């Protein structure tokens, strides 16, 4: 989750709070995860064999 | 603001904002009656025709500034330099930044 | 090399169309981008806009609406016009070469990056002068 996020903390009542995002140190960016090719559709290919039967 | 130094020393150039996102800062060097060139690109590459004593930091460590590094700066050095900033977290600037002007003894 | 020159009339009275013409010798205007940088007087050089045949073209949304550009290729020219001129303006023109960069951090798709421009050659300029 590339963001490099910072630690800011907002006071509420009594011996309580509230820790949010205060601000994105760096450059933004959007959330995403690999999947590696040659190993899912060839995997789906194991699924559907069986799947055949 | 004004820089004076030696001949044949090092000086260095600030221009610029803090960093906040990336920089592909471009640099220009503009003789008194003349028209500025092309100087530094992507921080630190340079087209063919001038040598590798032009140095400029990269950016990479947020939370700076862009910084211009001459080595033996010479008698002819002496021009004005403005620094263009381009961010990914900043708007596209339309106009260049603040000068400044070095001396040479 | 690539030599470019520019011509105009000098002074431009207020209120009228301001034309220039940028003479281009050594290559071919439709295979490079084209700018126009205006220069006031112990100022920093301002950024008007870039130009191409193709239609890949943006301007200053500060003078969007008063600015025109356009391409001769059958004499090989850039020309530039701009509308309702005021004192401000008293500047120096320049014509020079554009060249596109492309800046890539992060993922290539998702249209996070950005891209850059440079100018390479640059032309003599010009000096334009608005009285009345
Ligand atoms: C899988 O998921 C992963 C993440 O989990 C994805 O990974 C991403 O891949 C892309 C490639 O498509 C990566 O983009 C690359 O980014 C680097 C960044 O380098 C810059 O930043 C560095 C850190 O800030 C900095 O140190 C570098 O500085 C160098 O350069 C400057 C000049 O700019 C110089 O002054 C310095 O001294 C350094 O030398 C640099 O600024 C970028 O460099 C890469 O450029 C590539 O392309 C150019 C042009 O072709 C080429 O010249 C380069 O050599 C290089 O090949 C590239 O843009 C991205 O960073 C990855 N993200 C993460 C989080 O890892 C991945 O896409 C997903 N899919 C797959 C299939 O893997
Ligand atoms: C988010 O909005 C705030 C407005 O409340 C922007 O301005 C910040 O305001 C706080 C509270 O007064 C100050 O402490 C900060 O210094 C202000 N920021 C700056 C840059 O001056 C703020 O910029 C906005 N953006 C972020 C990322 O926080
Ligand atoms: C994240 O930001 C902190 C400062 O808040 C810095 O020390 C650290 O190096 C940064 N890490 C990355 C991966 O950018
Ligand atoms: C599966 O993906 C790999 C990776 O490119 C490819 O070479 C192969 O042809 C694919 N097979 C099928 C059945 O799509």
């Amino acid at each position: 989750r590339p963001n490099n996020n910072t630690r800011k903390s907002i006071h509420i009542g009594p011996g309580r709070a509230f820790y949010t995002t205060g601000e994105i140190i760096g450059d933004i960016r959007q959330a995403h995860c690999n999947i590696s090719r040659a190993k899912w559709n060839d995997t789906l290919k194991q699924i559907v064999i069986k799947l055949r039967e | 603001t004004f820089v004076s130094v030696a001949p044949g020393q090092t000086a260095r150039i600030t221009c610029g904002e803090e960093s906040l996102g990336s920089r592909s800062v471009i640099w220009y060097q503009q003789r008194p009656g003349q028209a500025p060139s092309l100087i530094i690109y992507n921080n630190n590459d340079r087209p063919s025709g001038i040598p590798d004593r032009f140095s400029g930091s990269p950016g990479s460590t947020f939370g700076t500034t862009a910084t211009l590094t001459i080595t033996s700066v010479e008698a002819g050095d002496e021009a004005d330099y403005y620094c263009h900033i381009w961010d990914s977290r900043r708007p596209t600037n339309w106009v260049f930044g603040e000068g400044t002007t070095l001396i040479v003894l | 090399q690539v030599h470019l020159q520019e011509s105009g009339p000098g002074l431009v009275k207020p209120s009228e169309t301001l034309s220039l013409t940028c003479n281009v010798s050594g290559t071919l205007v439709r295979d490079n981008y084209w700018s126009w940088i205006r220069q006031p007087l112990g100022k920093q050089p301002e950024w008007i806009g870039y130009v191409h045949d193709s239609g890949d073209t943006n301007y200053n949304p500060s003078l969007k609406s008063r600015v025109h550009l356009s391409l001769d290729k059958s004499k090989n020219l850039v020309s530039l016009r701009l509308t309702g001129v005021t004192a401000a303006d008293s500047a120096i023109y320049y014509c020079a070469t554009t060249k596109h960069g492309r800046r890539i951090y992060g993922v290539v798709a998702f249209k996070e990056w950005f891209t850059y421009f440079y100018m390479d050659v640059w032309g003599k300029g010009t000096s334009v002068t608005v009285s009345s």
